[PDB]
């Protein structure tokens, strides 16, 4: 029940908002994970790894530029900006919002969300295999040697680029390869970020998942944290609720999430 | 660290 919610949402004032890979999808953003998510031959698991990156920097990177390249025809969906605009709204009122998302496009960035957490990094940021350095980065292309190369298609050729035309770190006493800031499979997630999204948690008196559900990663780490307090947690994704059964609102997060928020 | 996706 939406009245119940809202009931809720009015007492409110510590919102958290944990947001999956639903919302970046209803922005026709690809996550290629899963039946024809496909890049060339590969999946993502095949390429978001170190031993990809180490084994084939050039089409890794070939991968993430395309990704990079693809977010200029991608907008925000109704959903980031509602949360967006309940963040300012609240604000204002002196009631926090704040944002917990797996997603590295920046979709909530460009919504203009404040308090944002990216507990997987960003396709727009860089770190230094040397030195650690990192940078925020839109650049188009990142670099020249890879000018309209990553296409999807999969006969494509590779780009095949030498190592030291890949993108490199600035500060030049250093030059060290770039990679993407993001988190792979394979690594941890950089623990003062889980520190500091604790803390969120903790303080929180809503919670909302959204674009994916409390009982799976990365929302599973922590809505326990929650549930314990007895706050409670509304879920909004596009899964089926079974016939036999704390708030859930079915349908694209673009229709449901909006209305629910103003 | 907590491995992505718990490592799955
Ligand atoms: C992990 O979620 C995989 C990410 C999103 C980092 C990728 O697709 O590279
Ligand atoms: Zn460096």
């Amino acid at each position: 029940d939406l009245t119940a919610f809202r009931e809720h949402f009015a007492k409110a004032k510590h919102i958290a908002i944990i947001t999956g890979a639903g919302v970046s999808a209803e922005s026709g953003v690809p996550t290629f994970r899963g039946p024809g998510g496909f890049w060339r031959k590969w999946q993502a698991q095949d390429l978001a790894t170190p031993e990809a990156f180490s084994r084939d920097p050039s089409l890794v990177w070939e991968f993430y530029h395309y990704r990079r390249e693809v977010m200029r025809s991608k907008m925000p969906n109704p959903a980031h900006l509602a949360i967006a605009e309940c963040e300012a709204r609240l604000g204002q009122q002196g009631r926090s919002v704040v944002i917990i998302t797996q997603n590295i496009d920046e979709l909530h960035h460009r919504a203009g969300s404040k308090h944002v957490y990216e507990i997987h990094g960003s396709l727009f940021k860089t770190r230094c295999m040397s030195c650690g350095e990192v940078k925020a980065n839109h650049k188009s292309p990142i670099c020249p040697a890879l000018d309209g190369k990553g296409a999807p298609d999969p006969n494509t050729k590779e780009a095949r680029i030498p190592v030291e035309l890949l993108p490199r770190c600035e500060r030049k006493s250093c030059n060290g390869l770039l990679r993407p800031h993001v988190v792979w499979f394979g690594e941890t997630l950089d623990s003062d970020i889980l520190t500091a999204v604790e803390r969120e948690l903790e303080k929180c008196d809503l919670c909302l998942v959204v674009g994916t559900s409390s009982i799976v990663y990365p929302a599973a780490m922590f809505a326990p944290q929650v549930a314990s307090r007895g706050v409670p947690v509304a879920e909004f994704n596009m899964e089926c609720t079974p016939a036999t059964q704390k708030y859930h609102f079915e349908g694209p997060c673009g229709s449901t999430l909006p209305p629910a928020l103003e | 660290g907590v491995l992505k996706e718990y490592g799955v």
